[PDB]
């Protein structure tokens, strides 16, 4: 039998792995603070990475990332993107971003590049149109703000001209294959999406929560895969996989390539795994964006079943063995 | 990748390779100290000699 | 020239002390009836080696160690092993009672008994020495003369010799191999009192030892002989620009100025490449770039962490062998590129470097191969403080039962001196990150 | 680092005659006193309990006490009595009668000197003294009264050497009279605050191993003492041979006591093996480890699942992979880490000895500080009061000097001990 602690209470995610593990007749569960653990489902902040792979006779292996939160800050995340040449400053899927700090760095002088042309100036944190109403916004809560380009013509799925984003669910196991969840969901705006009140941000914010018409189309604001790709076909002509899927796939083993060498537990005496979230914004030339990538996520409910079970085979069983896939491999 | 003060000799040489620039107690001290905690030791016994004493 | 005094202390440092004396004097070409050949100075010399040995007018060529240990046992086979005749006896000070792992029995309690008598043979070899550099001390966090009798002895060297540079050969506290359940009490308290003291400290955590001689030697269940001929190696590269004629590393006060900028972050993590068994038949030489890629495998640190995830302050290369600085900046430029390697903003990003033609000596009878190269890196990362945050757990959990608390205060000891050692734990692991994020 | 031994009754100097014989076999000394061994292992730390006489001979550094002349003559007849240095048979004629009083305070003060002289003078030939075992019964009037007694003077006079016991509890299934749990409450109240450890060898545990697990019908105590020769040599062994550890009295305790009254032990021995009778086949490292932590090879009658274990540690004798017991006593702990402590990091600690003892190719002794020992001393405090909320039998010990007030006291200070022990056993 092996053994498991279990750091995060709030992980709705681990909770069903610990749920199956113990289930499995193989797995015993010790308590928060005992060392000889085989495996760590851990908390999120300063999970301490430098105390595991100590434990003589154990095989130890979490699931975190040491490291991960590069991609999974939004300020992190925009400095990855300028800096590494593995995504450059010309980078195709990445809106225009940049850090300001409240107490403009070198987002002023591309503002500026659009009065040059009136182009669409919206941005976000949230979204305005003249830099001043942003600017006071973020000396407005103190903390360090990342604005970035609004995608102002994004794609409506109708009927109902409307926003959404995609959550796909990524697994990096010990040996960083990099595996897509197959099941994909749109997070939907049940507001018809419109440029000119801005500040009425339901139709404009995707997030499911905040979205407190909850439920008109489809079920809690969420249209999985097998819908949309219909819709897709249907509507534009086209399918998932060519018009949309591609480009993620190349996003999601851009963006986890990059970073390989600073977080690869290949050669290291303690072992990661860790569940990604990622979220992206299609426009209306069918292009994919990126838009946040989420160390922490959570699962939608048909799902966890599923995802949950995957989680076990594919990256707690491939180092702990016991007694078709729903999963892409995203080669590398 | 600067290479500089180059020192050669016959059992090998040395170098710096740079890649980027930047951007007590006394004597006594110790005798009070070490003599205390003989004190709270002698004090420790004293208390145990004097109990197997009663 | 200047002489430099090793001072072995407990078990750990006087069998480590054997196995580095061993293997100077092959290096040197000692023999262990302490003649040497090739010194025609005779009796004497100016020489780089006589920053280690004495010579004798009838010859002889002496270490400028003294190995100090509370029980007779282990300093009895330094006085009756192959290297006898090495050794003054006054050299060689033997307790009766050891100190029972107890931090506070070696430090205080009989710790006082000999810390007088050790200062003068100390101050006998002193005596000797035109112009002392300083001291390199050998003990472990966990023995309790290892760790309370060096506090002891250390604080006075910052008085008898304020001058001099104090370094440090601490063995870190590993499970696998330990003697005792109540060493992570003695490493907090030995290295708050010890700190101020010592100049630059280079840690082994024998976990880290264990495990290169599992894997790269095919050693099933290592002993003590097999991590110490491994810890030597390690300890010898180290100490030779001390030895041998060279532009880098050439006395104590070098270690500071390159691997010690900020005073109490003063542990310089050391990663060592290649260690080959001498059991395989065949086998490929391993080059400048391979081993000096190996530099930044955590696998072969002296002390399990991750520097990708730290910052790095200092860092030199000590190679020996068929090394040419061409390779050297060739693999540096490449392993630039692949690495994560993120110095602190106000130091520069490079790499003091030294070669050193002799290639690595290994022991007739070993469990090492010869090679064509090797190297040693010496990189002060922050990385390092994972020793401590671990350390600092074990020491938190015992404590917050007091458990073990009477042994050390039956000594003489105060249940304040244990949080007293913690708090400056809990600076410098504070320290530590503050240069690190 | 000599180490003293003292043994003193009945049961005392019975258990210690064995002892001798059991390690004087190993060390391949015969009852002439003569060394006639195989390997040197045998002699290298051979001082540690025999002084060395001229000629060549050695002379265990044994002080035996008794209040009656009866067992102690036996002792003498023999097959190892020979050995012991007459000088060294410290004896009174009147008996303690199985009562504490008698030997504490009446029949065992005339006594105490003479034994304390034989002490001293085996005191000063010593190089570095590490201090004193003794074995004796707490349920009699000899060993187990005078026995405290003379561990409270050798304390005053030896106030900072190590002070050992092997005390064997007394069990109703094993018992002499009905007072055994009166001196055995008095006898543990000493012991909780004048030795740094005690080996709990409890009869109740040495019948049921007896009965149970080796079926024997109608065990003797010549059955019981074969089980404690067995322990007593098994804990002593990084004591009398060399090896990694190097282990002594000082270092032992330190490590194993973490607080300072909880400093009574569980021994364990594995494969248990029933006099004359010789099974062929050795156990391999996963049996030997299975067992020495099974309750049935416990010879303290308490459940280790009932309690967690401060400290641990084991000794392994034989030819055979320390990877093996590496990874076997690894595995033991992993399964089980709930019966660990938390707070005590890596309180298990492994050692080996090439010699095994006579009779088996490979053996493990198992020395356990649990929380579960209160269970022990539970059971005979519940025992003490059945009687003495009746102050039945109190006349025997009144009649003495002694005074109601003392009972409660040692009542009291035990059922302490059994507070303190079930504090840590949920922190
Ligand atoms: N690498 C290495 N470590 C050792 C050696 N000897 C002991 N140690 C380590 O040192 C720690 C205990 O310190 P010791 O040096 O053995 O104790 P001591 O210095 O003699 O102090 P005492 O308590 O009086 O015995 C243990 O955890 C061992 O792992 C050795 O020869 N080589
Ligand atoms: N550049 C952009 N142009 C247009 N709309 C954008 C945009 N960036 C984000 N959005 C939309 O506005 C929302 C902004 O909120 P944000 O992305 O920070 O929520 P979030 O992703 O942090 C919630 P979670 O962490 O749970 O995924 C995005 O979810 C998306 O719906
Ligand atoms: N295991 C064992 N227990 C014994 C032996 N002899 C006596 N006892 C126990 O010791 C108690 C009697 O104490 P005893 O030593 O005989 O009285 P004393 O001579 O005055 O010390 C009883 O409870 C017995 O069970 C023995 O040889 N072996
Ligand atoms: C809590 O960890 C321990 C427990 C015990 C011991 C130590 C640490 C280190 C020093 C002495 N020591 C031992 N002493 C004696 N006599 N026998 C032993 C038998 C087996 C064993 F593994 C250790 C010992
Ligand atoms: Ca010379
Ligand atoms: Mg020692
Ligand atoms: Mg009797």
């Amino acid at each position: 039998m092996y053994t498991f602690v279990v750091r995060d209470e709030n992980s709705s995610v681990y909770a069903e792995v610990s749920r199956l593990l113990l289930a499995t007749g193989q797995w015993k569960r010790l308590r928060k603070d005992n060392p000889r653990f085989n495996l760590m489902l851990g908390e999120r902040n300063r999970l301490p990475f430098g105390r595991l792979g100590h434990e003589p006779g154990l095989v130890q292996l979490v699931n975190y990332y040491r490291g991960a939160d590069k991609l999974c800050r939004k300020a992190s995340l925009v400095k990855l993107i300028k800096t590494s040449p593995e995504l450059s400053e010309s980078c195709t899927w990445f809106p225009e971003s940049y850090v300001i700090y409240p107490t403009r760095e070198v987002f002023l002088a591309a503002y500026n590049r659009r009065r040059e042309g009136r182009e669409g100036n919206v941005w976000i944190a949230l979204i305005s149109s003249e830099a001043s109403e942003l600017l006071d916004f973020i000396d407005e809560q103190g903390q360090v703000h990342v604005i970035q380009k609004y995608l102002e013509k994004p794609l409506l799925l109708e009927p109902g001209h409307r926003k959404f984003d995609i959550r796909s669910w990524v697994l990096v196991d010990h040996l960083y294959n990099i595996y897509l969840y197959r099941e994909g969901v749109l997070r939907t705006s049940s507001e018809p999406y419109n440029s000119a009140n801005f500040q009425d941000k339901t139709c404009h914010l995707t997030n499911h929560c905040i979205q407190k018409n909850y439920g008109r189309y489809e079920e809690g604001n969420e249209m999985f895969f097998e819908e949309f790709n219909q819709y897709l076909m249907d509507a534009l002509n086209t399918t998932l996989e060519n018009s949309i899927l591609l480009q993620i796939k190349h996003i999601i083993r851009s963006c986890l390539m990059c970073i390989e060498p600073a977080i690869s537990t290949k050669h290291l005496h303690y072992q990661s795994f860790q569940l990604f979230g990622f979220d992206f914004m299609v426009d209306e030339e069918l292009k994919v964006w990126l838009i946040e990538v989420n160390g922490a996520p959570a699962c939608a409910q048909k799902l966890y079943a599923e995802l949950c079970q995957g989680i076990v085979d594919v990256a707690i069983s491939s180092v702990f063995p016991l007694a078709t896939s729903i999963f892409i491999k995203l080669h590398h | 990748m600067e290479v500089i003060e180059l020192n050669k000799c016959t059992s090998g040489q040395s170098f710096e390779v740079i890649l980027k620039p930047p951007s007590d107690p006394s004597l006594e001290e110790i005798q009070k100290k070490l003599e205390a905690a003989e004190e709270r030791r002698k004090y420790q016994e004293a208390e145990l000699l004097k109990h197997l004493a009663e | 020239m200047r002489e430099c005094i090793s001072i072995h202390v407990g078990q750990a440092g006087v069998q480590i002390g054997n196995a580095c004396w061993e293997l100077y004097c092959l290096e040197h070409g000692i023999q262990p009836d302490g003649q040497m050949p090739s010194d025609k100075t005779i009796g004497g010399g100016d020489d780089s080696f006589n920053t280690f040995f004495s010579e004798t007018g009838a010859g002889k060529h002496v270490p400028r160690a003294v190995f100090v240990d509370l029980e007779p046992t282990v300093i009895d086979e330094v006085r009756t092993g192959t290297y006898r005749q090495l050794f003054h006896p006054e050299q060689l000070i033997t307790g009766k009672e050891d100190a029972a792992n107890n931090y506070a029995r070696g430090h205080y309690t009989i710790g006082k008994e000999i810390i007088d008598l050790v200062l003068d043979r100390i101050r006998k070899l002193a005596d000797q020495c035109t112009g002392l550099q300083g001291f390199l001390v050998f003990h472990s966090f966990g023995g309790g003369t290892g760790s309370g009798f060096t506090s002891l002895l250390m604080e006075r060297l910052s008085v008898d010799y304020g001058k001099k540079s104090k370094l440090e050969f601490s063995i870190y506290p590993a499970p696998q191999v330990s003697t005792a359940v109540v060493e992570p009490y003695n490493s907090i308290l030995t290295t708050h009192t010890t700190l101020e003291h010592s100049d630059c400290a280079f840690m082994v955590d024998n976990e880290a030892i264990y495990d290169i001689c599992r894997r790269n030697l095919d050693i099933e269940r290592p002993t003590y002989t097999n991590l110490n001929r491994l810890i030597s190696q390690i300890v010898s590269s180290i100490t030779a620009s001390l030895r041998f004629d060279g532009a880098l590393n050439v006395d104590l006060t070098e270690f500071q100025t390159n691997l010690v900028p900020y005073p109490r972050i003063h542990f310089p993590l050391a990663t060592y490449a290649p260690v080959i068994s001498a059991e395989k038949a065949y086998h490929e030489q391993l080059s400048v770039a391979e081993i000096t890629n190996a530099c930044f495998e955590p696998a072969n640190q002296m002390v399990k962490c991750d520097p990708r995830h730290g910052k790095y302050m200092a860092c030199c290369l000590l190679y020996r062998g068929d090394v040419v600085p061409k390779d050297v900046n060739a693999a540096i430029a490449t392993i630039k590129t692949k690495r994560s390697i993120q110095f602190v903003d106000w130091c520069p990003t490079g790499f003091k470097v030294g070669i050193n033609y002799q290639p690595p000596t290994v022991v007739p009878g070993g469990d090492l191969a010869k090679v064509q190269r090797a190297v040693c890196m010496l990189s002060n990362t922050t990385a390092i403080a994972e020793a401590w945050a671990r350390l600092d757990h074990k020491f938190d959990l015992m404590y917050a039962k007091r458990a073990f608390v009477h042994w050390y205060v039956g000594e003489g000891m105060e249940e304040g001196e244990f949080s007293e050692a913690r708090e400056d734990m809990a600076a410098l692991e504070k320290d530590y990150e503050e240069v690190g994020v | 680092r000599e180490i003293v031994h003292i043994q003193a009754g009945q049961c005392g100097n019975q258990i210690g005659a064995k002892f001798w014989e059991v390690i004087s076999d190993e060390h391949g000394i015969d009852p002439t006193g003569s060394y006639h061994g195989d390997s040197d292992l045998q002699l290298e730390r051979i001082n540690v309990y025999y002084n060395e006489a001229t000629g060549n001979k050695y002379v265990p550094r044994a002080i035996l006490v008794d209040l009656e002349p009866g067992t102690m003559d036996s002792v003498r007849s023999g097959p190892f009595g020979q050995i012991f240095r007459p000088d060294n048979f410290v004896f009174g004629q009147s008996g303690a009668g199985n009562n504490w009083a008698k030997g504490h305070y009446t029949e065992g003060a005339e006594l105490v000197d003479s034994v304390l002289d034989v002490v001293r003078k085996e005191s000063e030939s010593c190089d570095c003294l590490q201090g004193f075992q003794l074995t004796h019964s707490l349920g009699g009037g000899t060993g187990s009264g005078m026995g405290t007694l003379l561990i409270s003077k050798i304390r005053e006079e030896y106030p900072d050497r190590i002070m050992n016991t092997f005390s064997v509890m007394p069990s109703p299934k094993v018992s002499d009279t009905v007072v055994e749990p009166y001196n055995a409450t008095l006898s543990v109240h000493q012991l909780v605050e004048n030795t740094d450890e005690t080996y709990c060898i409890d009869n109740e545990a040495l019948y049921d191993i007896c009965f149970r697990t080796l079926k024997l019908t109608t065990p003797t105590y010549g059955d019981l003492n074969h089980l404690v020769s067995a322990t007593m040599s098994g804990v002593t062994t990084c004591l009398r041979f060399p090896g990694q550890l190097n282990a002594d009295l000082r270092k032992l305790a330190v490590n194993m006591v973490p607080f300072p009254r909880l400093h009574f032990f569980m021994p364990g021995f594995a494969p248990l093996t029933s006099r004359g009778s010789q099974q062929y086949r050795a156990l391999t490292v996963p049996e030997l480890t299975q067992q020495m932590f099974d309750s049935k090879n416990m010879m303290a009658a308490c459940d280790p699942r009932h309690g967690r274990y401060l400290t641990v540690a084991a000794i392994f004798r034989g030819r055979m992979s320390m990877k093996e017991v590496d990874e076997q006593m690894l595995n033991v702990q992993n399964k089980n880490s709930s019966y660990f402590v938390e707070w005590i990091p890596n309180n298990v600690k492994t050692a080996v000895c090439d010699i095994p003892p006579r009779g088996l190719k490979m053996s493990a002794t198992f020395i356990g500080n649990s929380t579960a020992i209160q269970e022990l001393f539970k059971r005979i405090s519940e025992q003490f009061t059945a009687m003495f909320r009746r102050k039945a039998f109190l006349h025997w010990y009144t009649g003495e000097g002694m005074d109601e007030m003392e009972f409660t006291e040692a009542e009291s200070n035990m059922n302490d001990l059994v507070s303190e022990y079930q504090q840590y056993q949920d922190a």
